[PDB]
């Protein structure tokens, strides 16, 4: 699978 | 990027060292981050308000 | 491009099929031109009016 990073901001 | 030490962090640090492979996120098309990473074409538009 | 004949016309012709080296140009970034010669980021935002 595929590493998607992303952060918690509304 | 840290000044002296010259490792990148955040998620500009998890695609350069090669633990992510796409940061769908808020990230700020910035000249600095391009030249180590490639950029989409933006998919939202902001400014200062 | 042209219909039934599939040959690009104008100013994203001349960059397909060699005549120029680059567009500085109100030229807008679609989809199907971005298969056949590649942008830069954006230096203007708009939209149809
Ligand atoms: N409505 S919006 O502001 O979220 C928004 C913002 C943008 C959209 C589309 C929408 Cl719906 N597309 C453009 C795209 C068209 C070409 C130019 C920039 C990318 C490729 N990017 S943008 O200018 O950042």
């Amino acid at each position: 699978t595929v590493v998607v990073t992303t952060i918690l901001e509304s | 990027r840290d000044a002296d030490t010259k490792i990148w962090n955040g998620m500009v640090g998890e695609l350069v060292y090669g633990k992510a492979d796409i940061a769908i996120a808020p990230l700020t098309i910035t000249l600095v981050r391009e030249e180590v990473i490639d950029f989409s074409k933006p998919f939202m538009s902001l400014g200062i308000s």
